[PDB]
Parts: structure tokens; sequence; C-alpha cells
């Protein structure tokens, strides 16, 4: 898969920056 | 009088006036140490186009400005599909961990924001070594250059807080070495959708504008809004075979369901560029499928025994 063994870890990075998002 | 820049490191050699493009090539090879030869190459610019030194022509008759430090670029042309399975050397790994590095902070290739915090705190920790909260105080990444703007430009977050982040993650990577860390930031970058692709401007035969991409895995035609997802893939092993005549090339699929692909491209020069990497891509893709070489077998022995005698002088 994509991004192999890092997926758990992109994911939470994902959500700690999602409420500082531009948008 | 020749200068060769590296990722890390500027040369300067006295270089013969009946001197091919092999001949140059071969010394900043040898100077390196670098065994990995076939997947660099020695680059230029002029008048705005980009292009590689030919072995099989004399480097003084190559279109190349007549300045007095006659410049080249020693980049990597290749890529491996998994820079884990295939590059063997220290000098080789080090010198794609730099290359790949500055593609992503300067935005060559596209990285999602997750992927560019990840990638940062291998990047720390491959020139810090670990992580301890003696020695890496809040601050002290403040004047590293970590992200691309893309990045920064995407969120309302201080320096500080994307230092705080990154450094979380940096502080999982204890235990691993330089090596280690590079390569693992190897391994993230290599699965973004535009590594390692060369992007080509042509059309189809309806005239219409689109981009062929040539890299590690085959040839992939995009929309030239979007070149992260191919609007279709032709790996090499699915490849029966590729003409070109008269600025049309032509794809022909192994599987006869999947329609004979043709485009143009307007440039002469372009594509004789575009052929010699779908030579050599083509080649490397079944090289990395076969049993390794006598030759890479006693690459990967000595390499092993440079690591064994670094690894005896720090323990």
């Amino acid at each position: 898969p994509k991004f192999g063994t890092h997926h758990k870890a992109l994911q939470e990075i994902r959500n700690s920056l999602l409420p500082f998002a531009n948008e | 009088t020749v200068r060769i820049v590296t990722m890390d490191a500027e040369m300067e050699f006295n270089c013969e006036m009946k001197w091919k493009g092999k001949d140059l090539f071969d010394l900043v090879c040898r100077t390196l140490g670098l065994r990995e030869t076939w997947f660099f190459g020695l680059q230029y610019t002029i008048k705005d186009t980009v292009a590689w030194l030919k072995m099989d022509k004399k480097v003084l008759d190559h279109d190349v400005s007549k300045e007095e430090p006659v410049t080249f670029h020693f980049l990597a042309k290749f890529y491996p599909e998994n820079a884990e399975e295939e590059l063997v050397q220290e000098i080789t790994q080090h010198l794609f961990f730099l290359q790949v590095k500055k593609q992503i902070l300067d935005e060559k290739i596209y990285c999602p924001p997750e992927a560019s915090v990840l990638l940062a705190s291998y990047a720390v920790q491959a020139k810090y070594g670990d992580y301890d909260p003696s020695v890496h105080k809040r601050g002290f990444l403040a004047q590293e250059e970590l992200l691309p703007k893309r990045v920064i430009n995407l969120y309302q977050m201080t320096p500080e807080m994307w230092e705080e982040r990154i450094t979380v993650w940096y502080a999982e990577h204890r235990g691993r070495a330089r090596d280690e860390a590079e390569m693992e930031y190897l391994k993230i970058a290599q699965d973004l959708e535009m590594y390692g692709v060369n992007y080509f401007a042509i059309r189809n035969k309806k005239g219409t504008e689109l981009l062929l991409g040539v890299d590690a895995l085959g040839l992939h035609i995009y929309d030239p809004e979007n070149r992260l997802t191919p609007k279709i893939s032709f790996p090499w092993n699915e490849i029966r075979n590729i003409s070109y005549s008269d600025k049309e090339f032509t794809i022909k699929p192994l599987d006869k369901k999947i329609d004979v692909f043709k485009f143009n491209s307007s440039k002469l020069r372009v594509n004789k560029l575009i052929l010699q990497l779908c030579i050599e891509n083509h080649d490397l893709f079944m090289r990395r499928r076969k049993a390794d070489s006598l030759e890479v077998q006693q690459m990967k022995a000595q390499a092993r025994e440079e690591k064994a005698r670094k690894q005896m002088e720090r323990q």
C-alpha cells in the first residue's frame, strides 16, 4: 500500500493539522 | 576548466580538450567513489532548456555556454522503484536523499501536508541523530528549512507549532542511524505520485494537450492540470512495442483489449530524450526483477564491510 507502514502516523498528522486549515 | 556541482559539494576538474562526456562522467564517479553510475548524469541549462551531457559526444561540442567555468550538475537521471531494495552504496543513498528532499522542499514534486511533516521528522533524525530533550530544546529547528512553502501557506499555524508537530514524530525515530533515517525518508517519498516522473508536453491525434510521464514503472498519460493521477498507464512489462516516426510515438500494449495509443511531441531534441528515458527505464525495470549480477553481489558485500568498519569505530 501507499506509504507502507506509515499510514497510522500520516492519518494522526492529518487529524492534528485539520483544525488549523485555511479552507 | 569544468565545474561539477553535486547535491552537497562542488568540484573542479582539469578537463582535456579531446575528452568526451564518458571521460568526464567516469572521472566524477571515480572521484566520488560511486560505482552505481547508471542512475546518474551530468545536467546543464542553456536558453531555458534542460539537457544531459551525451556520453558519445565531445564535452566542448555540446550546446553549453562558453563561460570560463563550464558547469554541470551531477544528478540522478533514473530512480529505483524501491530504494531500500536497490541502492547499494551509502554515497548513492545519500545523493538520492539530498536530491529528493530538495525536490520536495522546492515543490518540484507534490507532497500531501501530512507526508511533509513525517518526511521532515526523518530529515531531522538524519541530521541531528536521536532526539534528546537536554540538547534539542524548543526553538532548535527555528532556522531549518523543513517544509514546502505550499504546506506552510495551507495552515494557520505558527513556526513553533510546526516545529512541535515535527518534534513529536522525531522523538519516535529513536535508534535510527543516518543511513536508516535517510532511507526511511526515501521509502516515504518514493510512493508520492510525482516521484521520479519525467513530464513532457504532448498532443493526442485530435490535438488535445496532454502530458506524457516517463518513469521507473512505465509510461503514463495525464491531463495537463493533474500530474498526480494518470488518465491511462502502461507498465513496462505490459508494452509490446514503442514506435517513433516523424514526431509521432505509438505505444502498443501486449493486451489486445487495450487500444494502441498514439501521440505527438513537437521538439526533435526532446523526442530523442523521451526515447532514451524509455529504453533505459525499461532496461532498469527488467534488471531489478532478475537475480543480482556478480558485480552487484560483490558491491553489496563491500558495502556491508564498509558499514561494519564504521560501526566498529562508533561502538
